[PDB]
DNA sequence: CTGGCCCTCGCTGTCAAAATTGCGGCTGGGTGTGCGCCCCCACCCCCTTTTATAGCCCCCCTTC
RNA sequence: ACACCCAGCC
DNA sequence: GAAGGGGGGCTATAAAAGGGGGTGGGGGCGGCAATTTTGACAGCGAGGGCCAG
């Protein structure tokens, strides 16, 4: 008993399945029954040396299919199962191939076209315009963005400079949470101007080189 | 033919000789073969 | 005077991990590959109102005199080069709208206006004043309407403009109510909504040009024009 | 030149090679024939 | 001191691959064409206040 | 200039 | 809820204050086809040392 386990009941008891291979249109007329039970019936027939499979649809789903059967120790065909609680087993091995075929030879070609058509809804090719077009470019005082970006600018306002202390307390908040950082951050995180920040950290601060990037300040004063 | 290593001659001046001349060259094939090789020129 | 580096051809050209030892290490000046920035930026603008390449030379030829003669070191290059674009339409007896411009530029009215006025006053050049009349072709063009619509709208701006009828409103402004009020004269009919976007004026703009403009409706029309509608059934806003 | 006429008039290509492929054969070392041989 | 044998080692011939230059002679047309990132340093513009002026235009209010 | 076509005569 | 209307801001100039922020200008970091040459390899010679001679 495991999650991975793969129960084999199926095997033991040798379950013969068919494999049943249908066109489009009979997968989705059955699909349209909205699972009502039935779709319709099978008859197989057996002579003194031939065996003849067909499948009938029901005449309720419309508003005589042969089958042909292929060679099974091509290859060893099973099925198994994968349910909502992780538990594998195995429904069984097919013993038998079917190919369903439509009666019709020369009107079917229409509903081939009709299927064509359908496919063919979707495709996209370029169109041609009469004139040509000029809502474009059209003129404006100023772009959407640019007077959104100034309402913004106006709204937050400039960085405002404070007293050496505060900024400073912040320095400490800053080299408390993280060793090194990047000008660009620090001004981000300070609030403050950048001549003043630039100011006030060379007194304390002091640049190391780096080979692998760039250099940058150092917030430890020593 | 290309950006501004590349096919050249892909594009000609049209041929205005003779009406004859403007539909032969309308409907010309060119080899890429280089201008040697007497197995394609036959 | 330098030239470029191909790409390579063989092992020698190569370096020990994927890389050619010889590059594209070029020597031009920070002036001259700021003002190629410009040239490249000035044709894309032109390009996207299918402005001829003769006034994209003279916004060239304009934006190398400002740039030699260095007075406006603190404006955007950008603004620069839509200043001189628009100096350049202006020059050649084909203006666009300050809007028009605006359109085709990052860069607003506010700043494109005080770059025009500051580059008139640093080449100490003039410029034509704009008349109703060149604003026309485009205008109509643009809108789909017809010759005859063509001529009566210019003939019309230009005797409402002549007589004074309209006092210190933008020309631009008195060509869109003449376009309006020329239109309604014909079957081709255009609402506001088209005439304002395509024009650049405000419904409020166009309407209150449009009833200053109504009361002298039948002397203003050119003589010989085919009435499609009657002159008094012209709606007022 | 004298040599080198006839050499415009002559055309290309047992078989023994001959004709302006055998001159640049001959004129040349050619340290590897076209076609060797031997009239024993 | 003399002679028979197998060893590391020096040198050579031989094969192979990479690298190299040229590929007829004249002629007549036409047609086209001419970095790049990220950072640091000077200099200028806008932030704000005032007031007159007027056309233009956004926003909110009101109508039906 | 340069380049590319085309073409003429062998 | 579309249309017309009213009120109010935006636009340009003007001097000036001080400083932040945007912008440029640095600015260093980042095809045939015979020949020719060289090398790599497989091989082989003479001699050394050992053992015998």
């Amino acid at each position: 008993a495991e999650r991975g386990e793969l129960d084999l009941t199926g095997a033991k008891q040798n379950t013969g399945v068919w494999l049943v291979k249908v066109p489009k249109y009979l997968s989705q007329q059955w699909a349209k029954a909205s699972g009502r039970g039935e779709v319709g019936k099978l008859r197989i027939a057996k002579t003194q040396g031939r065996t003849e499979v067909s499948f009938t649809l029901n005449e309720d789903l419309a508003n005589e299919h042969p089958f042909v059967l292929q060679s099974v120790g091509g290859q060893t065909l099973t099925v198994f199962t994968e349910s909502s609680s992780d538990k594998l087993s195995l429904e069984g091995i097919v013993v038998q191939r079917a190919e369903c075929r439509p009666a019709a030879s020369e009107n079917y070609m229409r509903l081939k076209r009709l299927q064509i058509e359908e496919s063919s809804k979707p495709v996209r090719l370029s169109q041609q315009l009469d004139k040509v077009v000029t809502t474009n470019y059209k003129p404006v005082a100023n772009h959407q963005y640019n007077i959104e970006y100034e309402r913004k600018k106006k709204e937050d306002g400039k960085r405002a400079r404070a007293d050496k202390q505060h900024v400073l307390d912040m320095l400490f908040s800053a080299f408390e949470k993280h060793q090194y950082y990047n000008l660009k951050d620090l001004v981000d995180i300070t609030k403050q101007p950048v001549v003043y920040l630039k100011e006030i950290l060379k007194e304390i601060g002091v640049q190391n080189v780096k080979g692998i990037h760039k250099n940058t300040w150092e917030l430890k004063p020593e | 033919w290309g950006d501004q290593q590349a096919r050249a001659g892909v594009s000609q001046v049209l041929n205005r000789l003779t009406f004859a001349s403007t539909l032969s060259h309308l409907r010309r094939l060119n080899s890429p073969i280089g201008r040697k090789l007497a197995k394609p020129r036959q | 005077l330098s030239t470029m580096i191909g790409k390579g051809t063989g092992a020698a050209s190569f370096d020990e991990f994927g890389n050619s030892k010889y590059q594209n290490r070029r020597t031009m000046s920070s002036s001259d590959r700021a003002m190629m920035n410009a040239f490249k930026e000035i044709t894309t603008m032109a390009d996207r109102i299918n402005l001829p390449r003769n006034i994209v030379d003279r916004t060239n030829n304009l934006f190398k005199q400002v740039y030699e003669q260095k007075s406006l070191k603190g404006r955007a290059n950008d603004a620069i080069a839509s200043a001189c674009l628009y100096i350049a339409c202006r020059q050649e007896g084909v203006p666009r709208t300050f809007k028009e411009i605006c359109a085709v530029s990052r860069i607003s009215k506010k700043e494109i206006g005080r770059c025009f006025k500051l580059i008139l006053k640093a080449l100490e050049t003039s410029v034509d004043l704009i008349t109703t009349g060149d604003f026309m072709s485009r205008f109509c063009s643009n809108l789909c309407l017809p010759k005859q619509v063509q001529m009566a709208a210019t003939h019309i701006a230009r005797k409402a403009v002549e007589l004074d009828l309209v006092p210190g409103r933008s020309p631009i402004s008195v060509a869109a109510a003449a376009i309006y009020m020329a239109s309604q004269a014909s079957a081709e009919k255009r609402t506001q909504k088209e005439i304002g976007d395509i024009a650049g004026v405000a419904d409020v703009t166009i309407r209150q040009s449009y009833r200053l403009i109504y009361p002298r409706a039948p002397d203003l029309f050119p003589t010989d024009f085919k009435f499609d509608t009657p002159v008094d059934k012209l709606p007022q806003l | 030149q004298s040599l080198g006429e006839p050499a415009t008039q002559m055309t290309l290509n047992k078989n023994v090679t001959l004709g302006v492929p055998r001159l640049k054969e001959l004129i040349n070392i050619s340290k590897k024939p076209k076609t060797p041989s031997l009239t024993v």
